[PDB]
C-alpha cells in the first residue's frame, strides 16, 4: 500500500519482520509503545517456563499455542501491533525469532532517533 | 541479527511493566485450561519426533551415548547411532510401523549386548542374540558387548597353525591359518556357501579326534539370506551333528536393516568368546555385501553423507573393525584364535567393486570362485 | 543461560513475512476497510524465474489444475506445497512479475479434441499455429485421462499396414499396439513414421469408412522448419485430410513439450472413443523426457539417474498405455502408438531408452552402421522383434515371412566368416548369397510406402528363389520390374482374398516366369 | 556402452 | 477425527491430523475426491503430518481436503469369493462382474511367518519343459525365478508354465500382475476364461484362479502394493484354508520400480544407480512371506525384468537371493532362434542336488553343462578357424553341443497363436533319456 | 590383427578403392595455404560428381 520507508536495510525472514514492525508502527506513531513491549516479552520468556514452552517444544498444537498467546493478549493494554504480532508469530511456531525481531527493531530504532 | 547485540538482551531493559504483571497473573490458568491437551515435557526420557523407514528421530534423551540400545514404549528395541543437537537419530530393531510420532523412548543405559557363553552353543539366534528356534530362553550365558575392540599389536602371535577347510583346493592351494582372515569372494550361485559349509562339517569331524584345546568352534553369521534357506543349513547342521560346535547368528531379509547391519558383530562378539578363553573359534560372514547394503539404509536414511555408490565414508571402518578381530592371541593372553571368512558376493566377476576392494584390502587373502570354472566341471570353482 | 533455548529461530517456512504481513496490515486502523488481498481463488507470485513461478495463496486450487495470470500467460498448478504453490508456465516467464495476481480456473488441462482438429497444425495445448483460423468442430476434453483397463481392452487381430517391407514381414503391427522406434540420429525414424502416415492415405480410401486410420503427429523439441517441411509434405500428399499435426517446438517452453504428447493422445482418443482407429507417432518423447527433466528439477524435486526425476518411468508408461484396441462394446476402436527415442551411439542400456524398451510391445531398431551399407530402412533384424507375432501379420505376407524371418536368421549366423573368400563351402556360400538377396529385397526408398499386396508377392518373389539368377546389385530394380511387369490383376485378387490362394500360387508361380529381369 | 569394451577385451585378450 | 490434506507433490500426499495420527501402513480415504482415492502411510513427517502414497492419481486433490483414517492398512476382499476374479490393489472389482463375496477381509501387511514355521521339504515341480526338467529343476512351495530383459520371453515362459501346471493343479493359484502391460493381462484374462480356468456367471465358484492386477498405468503407490494384495489373497488360501497354491508374478522388477518411483519424493536420498536406499529389505519383506510353512504351500513363479540384460544392476541382483530356482533367460541363445531361451549356463536351483534328483539326472544335467561349457570355451577358436584344427578329439563335443542346443529348445503351447506349431509337454523321464 | 592379406579379392578391391577415397575427400583451402604452401581448390560440383 503505503508504507513509510525504513531508515536502513536489513538482512532476510527476522530483519523482514522487524522492518515490517517498523513501517506498521511508524503508520501508527506507536514507535516507542510497541518497542518497550518488545523488551517486556524478552523478560516474559526468561520469568516463566510455561511460555519459553510455547516456542522451543515441538509437541504442542497449533491450536494450543495460538489460543493461549490469544488468552494472554486479549487485554492488557497491549498494542494492536504487538498482538498481531505474537498471534502471527504463534500460528508458524516463529515465537522462538523473537530475540532477534527485537534486535533489529532497535538497530532500526537507533537509526530515525539517529 | 549478530552476537554482540545479542548477549546484551540477557540485561533486562524493559523500564516498563504494563504487560507483564498483568500476564504473570493471567499465564498459569491460561496454561491450566489446556492441561490435557499436554504431554509432560522430557528431558532424560524421550519422545518420538518423527518416524519413518527403520529411522525414528527421538526429541529429548538428553544423556544417551552414541551407540546405545534405547527402547520404545510398543517394546521395540533401538539403537542411537547419531546423536544432534536437537535429535537423536535411533535406528530401529525392528518394524517401524508401531512407533508413532510422540511415543515414549526410554533408554536402557546399556551399549549393544549379545548373550556369549557355552550356552549359546548349538542354538539358533537372530542379530541380537534372541533366539529364534523355538527351544526356550538363553541359559548358562552372559552378556558382552558387540563392539568390543580388536586386540593390539603385542597381543597376538604369528599364524602357525593351520586349519583345515576339508576341501582339497583350499587345503592345498590357498591354506588357511587358525587366526586368518580369509576372503571367499565371487558371483552368485559358484559355491561360497558350500564351501564354508565344507570347513563347518570338518571341524565337526575333526573335533571328535583333537584333545579339547585342538578343538574350533564354528559360527555361521547368515546376513540377508532368505529363512528356508537358513532352516535347510540348520536341518544340514543337525543331520551331520554339527551343531554341538557351531552358533547361528541369522539376521534375515524380512528382519530390519539394523539387524543385517548389526548381526556381524553379534556373530563376532559370540565367537570372540571361544577365543578370549583359549579356545578356537570360526566364523563365516555369509554374504558381508549385504551387511553393506544393510549400513548404506541406516547412513543414508540417518542423512550421513554418501560416498561412491552411495556407501557412507566409515564402510571401510565398518568391515575393518569387524574383520580385525579375528586373531591369533599370544600365549600371555591364553593362545585362542578366531579365524574368519566374510563372504563378498560380486557381481559378473567385478572384483574392482567398492566394498569387494575394502575387504579385499583387510582379508588376508581371496578364495575366488568363477563361474566359468564352476560349469567347466570343476567344483569347487577355485580360480 | 533460559534465553540460550530462543538463539537460533527455528523456522517452519521460507514465506513467514507473506503470513504476518496478512496480520499485521490490517492491524493499522486506517487499513481495515477490506484492506487484505485475497487468497481463496487468487494467488500472488512469490517469485519467478526460469518458467516456474511459486504463488502465494490458491487455497482452493487442485493438483494439476490449469491456472492463469494476470498477464495472460497460462499455467498449470503442479507443486502444491504447504505455504505456496508451484507453477509451471506455458509460455515466457518474462511477462510475470513478482506481485503479479494469478488466477486459477477451476479445471485440469484441456485440449480441443473432435473432427475439427483434421486438417489442422496445432501446439502442445491445442491451439491451431497454422493460420487458417481457430478450431470450431471440437468439444474440450481432458489431456490426462486414465488408460483403459482389463475388460475394455480385446485382442490385436487386425493389422495396420505400414508400407514399409522390412516392417510389415518382419516386425509386424496391429491396430491397438505401440511400437517404438529406437535408434540413433539420421537413421530413419521420421522417415518410417512418415511412411506409416502416408501408406494410411494410401489405404483409407480403398477400404470403407470402419476401417480407415486417422493420423496424429506429435512433434516434441525439433525446429520449426521441420514441423514445416512435414506439414508441406502431408499436404503434398494429400495425408493432412486425415492428419493431426500437434507441434511443441524447441523454442516453446518445457511445460509445452511436457504436456505436448498427451494432447495428440487425447485428440486421437477421439477416434479410438468412437470406434474409428488412430495413429499416434510421439516424435522423440526423448524429448518429452528432457523438458520434463528441466520441468522437475526447476521445482526442485530430487533428481535421479542421469538427473531424470522418479516418476519418469510413470510420465512414459501413462501416455503409452492409453493406445488401446476397445472392446466390441465400447465401439471396438484402436489406437497404435508409435513413439520415436533417439539413443546415443546406439546405446540402449540408457534410463530412457530401457523403460520405453520395457513398456512397449516391440520395437523397430534402427542402426546407423546398416544405414551406411545402403540397408535403408536400416532395420536391424536381430534385434526388432513385435510381440502380438504373426497375431496380426496379413496371411500370404505371413506364409513367406517366417521364412523369411529364418533365412536372415541363417544369414546373419553365416556372416562375420564372409572375409574368406577362398572358403569355398557351398554349403554355406548359398544362404550367403540367398540372405544378401533377401538383404537387397528389403531395401526402400523414402516417401513411397509399398501396398501390402505388391510387397508379399514381391516376397514372394525372392524367397522361392525366382531372383537367384539376379546379381545383388540390381534387386532393386528387379523388385520393380517384377511388381511392373507382372499382371495387375493378382493385386486386386491377393487384396481381397487376403492370402495366397491354391487358385493364386500356381498363376503366379507362372506370372513371376514370363517377366524380365535385370539379372543373368 | 560400457558393457561392449570390457566384453571386446577379453575378445581381444583370448585372440 | 479426520485429517486434511496440506501438501500434494505428484504421487506422496502429505496429509496433516489434529491429533491421533494414523499409523504407518494404515489407509486413508479421501473424501470428496471423484474416483475413490486411497493413501498409505508412508512416515511421520514430525509436525502432526504423515507423508502418504496414493493408490490412484492425484490430480484433483485441493490443500484442505477432509482425509479419514480407516484404522487399518489396506484391507483386500479373501476367501473363495475372490476365486475367478479380477481385484484391484485396494481390493476392489475390475472385471465388471458385480461385487465381491467376502470369506473376510484381510490386511495386506504382515509379517513373514517365523523361523519355526519353515518347511524343510525339498520336492520337485515337474513342469513339461526340456530345459527346466533337466538343468534347473523347480521345487513345489519353493521361489521360481524367470529372468530376462525386455523380450527374451519371459511371459510367454509363465504363460506355459500357467497351462502346465496351474492348468492341472490341487489347489487354487493366484496371478498377481505387477506393474506389466494391460495387453498382456487381458489376453491372460481372456485365455483363462476360454480354458475354463475363470468360469463367469453362476459357474463363478468353481474357478480356480485369482487375478489381481496393478498395471503399468497406474501410478507407482499400487504398483508397489498389487503384489502384496495378491499375496494375501494367496495366503489366505495357504494359511486358513491350508492348501497348496502357486503364485505367478510378473514383474517383481516393478515392484521395487514402483518403491524407487517414490522414494525420492519420500525424503530419502538416493542410493546407487537409481534405486531407494531400502531397496532390499523392500524386496526382502515382500518376498520372505512367500514360504511352504507347516500350513501350507505357496509354490510362486516370479517374473523379473533384467534392464538391459545387465544382471549386475540391483533390482534383479537382490532378488537372486530370494529364490530356490533361478530361470535365466538371454537375448544371445534368442538371437539363435531357440526358445525358450533359457541359458543352461546360468539358470540355478536347489533341487539340482543328487540327493533329491538322483544321480542319474544331476549326472546327465551336468554332462549337458560340460558339454556346453566346452563349446562356449571353443567358440573363440572356431570363429577365427572353423573346426578344422580340432582333430577329431573336441570336435565331436562341438558336433554333440550342438545338438544339445536345438534340443532344449521346445515349441510351446502358448507360442502356437504366434508360430504355427503344437505344443508339446515333454515327461522327466522322456528329456532324461533323450538327453 | 591380421594385415591385408588375408582379405578376399573383392574385399582388398574395396580397401584400395576407399583409401583411394579417403584420400581424394581431402582438399587444400585457400586459407590453410598460408601453412601449407599448396594453393587452394575450388572443386565445381559437377567435377565432384563426377570425379567420385
Ligand atoms: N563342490 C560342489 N559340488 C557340487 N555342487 C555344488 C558344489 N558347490 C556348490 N554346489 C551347488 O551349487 C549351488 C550353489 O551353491 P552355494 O549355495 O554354495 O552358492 P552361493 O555362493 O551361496 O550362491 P548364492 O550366494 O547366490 O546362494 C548349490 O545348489 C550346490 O548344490
Ligand atoms: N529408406 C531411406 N531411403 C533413402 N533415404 C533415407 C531413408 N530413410 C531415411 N533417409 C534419409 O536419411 C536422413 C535421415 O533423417 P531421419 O528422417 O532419419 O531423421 P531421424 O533420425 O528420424 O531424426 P533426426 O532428424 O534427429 O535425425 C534423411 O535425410 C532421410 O531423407
Ligand atoms: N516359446 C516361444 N516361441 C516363440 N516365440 C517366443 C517364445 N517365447 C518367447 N517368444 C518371443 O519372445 C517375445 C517376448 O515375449 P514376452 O515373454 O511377452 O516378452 P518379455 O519376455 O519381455 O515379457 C515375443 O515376441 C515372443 O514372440
Ligand atoms: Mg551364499
Ligand atoms: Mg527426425
Ligand atoms: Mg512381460
Amino acid at each position: 500500500l503505503k508504507l513509510p520507508t525504513a531508515p536502513l536495510q536489513l538482512s532476510g525472514t527476522s530483519a523482514q519482520i522487524a522492518t515490517l514492525l517498523w513501517q506498521v508502527a511508524a503508520k501508527e506513531n506507536q514507535l516507542d509503545k510497541v518497542q518497550d513491549e518488545l523488551y517486556q516479552f524478552i523478560e516474559l520468556f526468561k520469568q516463566h517456563s510455561e511460555l519459553r514452552r510455547l516456542a522451543t517444544d515441538p509437541f504442542v498444537p497449533t491450536l494450543v499455542r495460538t489460543k493461549i498467546i490469544s488468552s494472554v493478549l486479549k487485554d492488557s493494554g497491549a498494542s494492536e501491533i504487538t498482538k498481531k504480532l505474537f498471534e502471527a508469530l504463534a500460528d508458524e511456531g516463529a515465537l522462538s525469532a523473537l530475540l532477534e525481531v527485537t534486535v533489529n527493531y532497535e538497530e532500526l530504532m537507533l537509526a530515525h532517533k539517529k | 541479527a549478530d552476537a554482540k547485540a545479542l548477549d546484551e538482551l540477557r540485561k533486562p531493559k524493559f523500564s516498563s511493566k504494563y504487560l507483564i504483571q498483568h500476564v504473570s497473573q493471567k499465564l498459569i490458568p491460561a496454561v491450566k485450561e489446556w492441561e490435557k491437551s499436554y504431554q509432560p515435557p522430557v528431558i532424560h526420557l524421550g519422545r518420538v519426533l518423527s518416524v519413518g523407514d527403520g529411522i525414528a528421530r527421538v526429541y529429548g534423551l538428553k544423556s544417551v551415548q552414541a551407540g546405545e540400545l534405547v527402547c520404545f514404549d510398543s517394546g521395540v528395541k533401538g539403537m542411537a547411532l547419531n546423536l544432534q543437537a536437537d535429535h537423536v537419530g535411533v535406528v530401529v530393531f525392528g518394524n517401524d510401523s508401531v512407533i508413532h510420532q510422540g511415543d515414549l523412548v526410554y533408554r536402557t543405559g546399556q551399549i549393544v549386548n549379545v548373550p556369549i557363553g557355552p550356552g549359546t552353543l548349538g542354538r539358533v539366534t537372530d542379530g541380537l542374540g534372541q533366539p529364534i528356534d523355538g527351544k526356550g530362553p538363553l541359559t548358562n550365558v552372559r552378556s558382552s558387548l558387540v563392539e568390543v575392540k580388536a586386540p593390539g599389536i603385542i597381543a597376538r602371535q604369528s599364524v602357525r597353525e593351520p586349519l583345515f577347510t576339508g576341501v582339497k583346493a583350499v587345503d592345498a592351494l590357498v591354506p588357511i591359518g587358525r587366526g586368518q582372515r580369509e576372503l571367499i569372494i565371487g558371483d552368485r550361485q559358484t559355491g561360497k556357501t558350500a564351501v564354508a559349509i565344507d570347513a563347518i562339517i570338518h571341524q565337526k569331524n575333526c573335533n571328535e579326534q583333537v584333545p579339547k584345546a585342538q578343538r574350533v568352534y564354528c559360527v555361521y553369521v547368515a546376513v540377508g539370506q532368505k529363512r528356508s534357506t537358513v532352516a535347510q543349513l540348520v536341518k544340514l547342521f543337525t543331520q551331520t551333528g554339527a551343531m554341538r560346535y557351531t552358533i547361528m547368528v541369522s539376521a534375515t531379509a524380512s528382519d530390519a536393516a539394523p539387524l543385517q547391519f548389526l548381526a556381524p558383530y553379534s556373530g563376532c562378539a559370540m565367537a570372540e568368546y571361544f577365543r578370549d578363553t583359549g579356545k578356537h573359534g570360526l566364523i563365516i560372514y555369509d554374504d558381508l555385501s549385504k551387511q553393506s547394503v544393510a549400513y548404506r539404509q541406516m547412513s543414508l536414511l540417518l542423512r550421513r553423507p554418501p560416498g561412491r555408490e552411495a556407501f557412507p565414508g566409515d564402510v571401510f571402518y565398518l568391515h575393518s573393525r569387524l574383520l580385525e578381530r579375528a586373531a591369533k592371541l599370544s600365549k600371555e593372553l591364553g593362545g585362542g584364535s578366531l579365524t574368519a571368512f566374510p563372504v563378498i558376493e560380486t557381481q559378473a566377476g567385478d572384483v574392482s567393486a567398492y566394498i569387494a576392494t575394502n575387504v579385499i584390502s583387510i582379508t588376508d587373502g581371496q578364495i575366488f570362485l568363477e563361474t566359468e570354472l564352476f560349469y567347466k566341471g570343476i567344483r569347487p570353482a577355485l580360480n | 543461560k533460559a534465553l540460550d533455548e530462543l538463539r537460533k529461530p527455528k523456522f517452519s517456512s521460507k514465506y513467514l513475512i507473506q503470513h504476518v504481513s496478512q496480520k499485521l496490515i490490517p492491524a493499522v486502523k486506517e487499513w481495515e476497510k477490506s484492506y487484505q488481498p485475497p487468497v481463496i481463488h487468487l494467488g500472488r507470485v512469490l517469485s519467478v524465474g526460469d518458467g516456474i513461478a511459486r504463488v502465494y495463496g490458491l487455497k482452493s486450487v487442485q493438483a494439476g489444475e490449469l491456472v492463469c495470470f494476470d498477464s495472460g500467460v497460462k499455467g498449470m498448478a503442479l507443486n502444491l506445497q504447504a505455504d505456496h504453490v508451484g507453477v509451471v508456465v506455458f509460455g515466457n516467464d518474462s511477462v510475470i512479475h513478482q506481485g503479479d495476481l494469478v488466477y486459477r480456473t477451476g479445471q485440469i488441462v484441456n485440449v480441443p479434441i473432435g473432427p475439427g482438429t483434421l486438417g489442422r497444425v496445432t501446439d502442445g495445448l491445442g491451439q491451431p499455429i497454422d493460420g487458417k483460423g481457430p478450431l470450431t468442430n471440437v468439444r474440450s476434453s481432458l489431456v490426462e485421462v486414465k488408460a483403459p483397463g482389463i475388460i475394455a481392452r480385446q485382442s490385436v487381430r487386425e493389422p495396420l499396414f505400414t508400407g514399409v517391407k522390412a516392417v510389415d514381414a518382419l516386425v509386424p503391427i496391429g491396430r491397438g499396439q505401440r511400437e517404438l522406434i529406437i535408434g540413433d540420429r539420421q537413421t530413419g525414424k521420421t522417415a518410417v513414421a512418415i511412411d506409416a502416415i502416408i501408406h494410411q492415405k494410401n489405404c483409407n480410401e480403398q477400404v470403407p469408412k470402419a476401417q480407415r486410420v486417422y493420423c496424429v503427429y506429435v512433434a516434441v523439441g525439433q525446429k520449426r522448419s521441420t514441423v514445416a517441411q512435414l506439414v508441406k509434405l502431408f499436404t503434398q500428399t494429400g495425408a493432412m485430410r486425415y492428419t493431426i499435426m500437434v507441434s511443441a517446438t524447441a523454442s516453446d517452453a518445457a511445460p509445452l513439450q511436457f504436456l505436448a504428447p498427451y494432447s495428440g493422445c487425447a485428440m486421437a482418443e477421439y477416434f479410438r472413443d468412437t470406434g474409428k482407429h488412430g495413429l499416434i507417432i510421439y516424435d522423440d518423447l526423448s524429448k518429452q523426457s528432457v523438458a520434463y527433466r528441466q520441468m522437475s528439477l526447476l521445482l526442485r524435486r530430487p533428481p535421479g539417474r542421469e538427473a531424470f526425476p522418479g516418476d519418469v518411468f510413470y510420465l512414459h508408461s501413462r501416455l503409452l498405455e492409453r493406445a488401446a484396441k476397445l472392446s466390441k462394446e465400447l465401439g471396438g476402436g484402436s489406437l497404435t502408438a508409435f513413439p520415436v527415442i533417439e539413443t546415443q551411439a546406439g546405446d540402449v542400456s540408457a534410463y530412457i531408452a530401457t523403460n520405453v524398451i520395457s513398456i512397449t510391445d516391440g520395437q523397430i531398431f534402427l542402426e546407423t552402421e546398416l544405414f551406411y551399407k545402403g540397408i535403408r530402412p536400416a532395420l536391424n533384424v536381430g534385434l526388432s522383434v513385435s510381440r502380438v507375432g504373426s497375431a496380426a501379420q496379413f496371411p500370404g505376407m505371413k506364409q513367406v515371412a517366417g521364412t523369411l524371418k529364418l533365412e536372415l536368421a541363417q544369414y546373419r549366423e553365416v556372416a562375420a566368416f564372409a572375409q574368406f573368400g577362398s572358403d569355398l563351402d557351398a554349403a554355406t556360400q548359398y544362404v550367403l548369397e540367398r540372405g544378401a538377396r533377401l538383404t537387397e529385397m528389403l531395401k526402400q526408398k523414402q516417401f513411397a510406402p509399398i501396398p501390402i499386396e505388391r510387397q508379399t508377392v514381391a516376397v514372394y518373389a525372392a524367397t522361392k528363389g525366382f531372383l537367384d539368377k539376379v546379381r545383388v546389385q540390381d534387386i532393386v530394380a528387379a523388385e520393380e520390374a517384377v511388381i511392373s511387369q507382372v499382371n495387375p490383376a493378382v493385386f486386386k485378387i491377393l487384396k481381397a482374398n487376403g492370402k495366397i490362394t491354391p487358385a493364386l500360387d500356381a498363376h503366379l508361380k507362372a506370372e513371376l516366369r514370363k517377366v524380365k529381369l535385370p539379372g543373368a | 556402452s560400457n558393457q561392449a569394451v570390457k566384453q571386446r577385451i577379453r575378445a581381444i585378450k583370448n585372440i | 477425527d479426520a485429517g486434511y490434506v496440506s501438501q500434494v507433490i505428484g504421487p506422496v500426499v502429505d496429509v496433516r491430523f489434529d491429533g491421533e495420527l494414523p499409523s504407518i501402513l494404515s489407509s486413508l480415504e479421501v473424501e470428496g475426491h471423484s474416483v475413490r482415492l486411497v493413501l498409505e502411510v508412508a512416515q511421520h513427517m514430525g509436525d502432526n503430518t504423515v507423508r502418504c502414497i496414493a493408490m490412484d492419481s492425484t490430480d484433483g486433490l485441493v490443500r484442505g481436503q477432509k482425509v479419514v483414517d480407516t484404522g487399518s492398512p489396506i484391507k483386500v476382499p479373501v476367501g473363495r469369493g475372490t476365486l475367478g476374479r479380477i481385484m484391484n490393489v485396494i481390493g476392489e472389482p475390475v472385471d465388471e462382474q458385480g461385487p465381491i463375496d467376502a470369506a473376510d477381509i484381510w490386511s495386506i501387511h504382515r509379517e513373514a511367518p517365523e523361523f519355526t514355521e519353515q518347511s524343510t521339504e525339498q520336492e520337485i515341480l515337474v513342469t513339461g519343459i526340456k530345459v527346466v526338467d533337466l538343468l534347473a529343476p523347480y521345487q513345489r512351495g519353493g521361489k521360481i525365478g524367470l529372468f530376462g530383459g525386455a523380450g527374451v520371453g519371459k511371459t510367454v515362459l509363465i504363460m506355459e508354465l500357467i497351462n502346465n501346471v496351474a492348468k492341472a493343479h490341487g489347489g487354487f493359484s493366484v496371478f498377481a500382475g505387477v506393474g506389466e502391460r494391460t495387453r498382456e493381462g487381458n489376453d491372460l484374462y481372456r485365455e483363462m476364461i476360454e480354458s475354463g480356468v475363470i468360469k463367469l456367471g453362476a459357474e463363478r465358484g468353481n474357478s480356480k484362479c485369482t487375478l489381481v492386477y496393478g498395471q503399468m498405468n497406474e501410478p507407482p503407490g499400487a504398483r508397489a502394493r498389487v503384489a502384496l494384495t495378491g499375496l494375501t489373497v494367496a495366503e489366505y488360501f495357504r494359511d486358513i484354508e491350508g492348501q497348496d497354491v502357486l503364485l505367478f508374478v510378473d514383474n517383481i522388477f516393478r515392484f521395487t520400480q514402483a518403491n524407487s518411483e517414490v522414494s525420492a519424493l519420500l525424503g530419502r536420498i538416493p542410493s546407487a544407480v537409481g534405486y531407494q536406499p531400502t531397496l532390499a529389505t523392500d524386496l526382502g519383506g515382500l518376498q520372505e512371506r512367500i514360504t511352504t510353512t507347516t500350513k501350507g504351500s505357496i509354490t510362486s513363479v516370479q517374473a523379473v525384468y533384467v534392464p538391459a540384460d545387465d544382471l549386475t544392476d540391483p533390482a534383479p541382483a537382490t532378488t537372486f537371493a530370494h529364490l530356490d530356482a533361478t530361470t535365466v533367460l538371454s537375448r544371445s541363445i534368442a538371437e539363435l532362434g531357440i526358445y525358450p531361451a533359457v541359458d543352461p549356463l546360468d539358470s540355478t536351483s536347489r533341487m539340482l542336488n543328487p540327493n533329491v534328483i538322483g544321480a542319474e539326472h544331476y549326472n546327465v544335467a551336468r554332462g549337458v553343462q560340460k558339454v556346453l561349457q566346452d563349446y562356449k570355451n571353443l567358440q573363440d577358436i572356431i570363429a577365427i578357424l572353423g573346426m578344422d584344427e580340432l582333430s577329431e578329439e573336441d570336435k565331436l563335443t562341438v558336433a554333440r553341443a550342438r545338438k544339445i542346443q536345438r534340443f532344449l529348445s521346445q515349441p510351446f503351447q502358448v507360442a502356437e497363436v504366434f508360430t504355427g506349431t503344437p505344443g508339446k509337454y515333454v515327461d522327466l523321464a522322456d528329456t532324461i533319456s533323450g538327453f
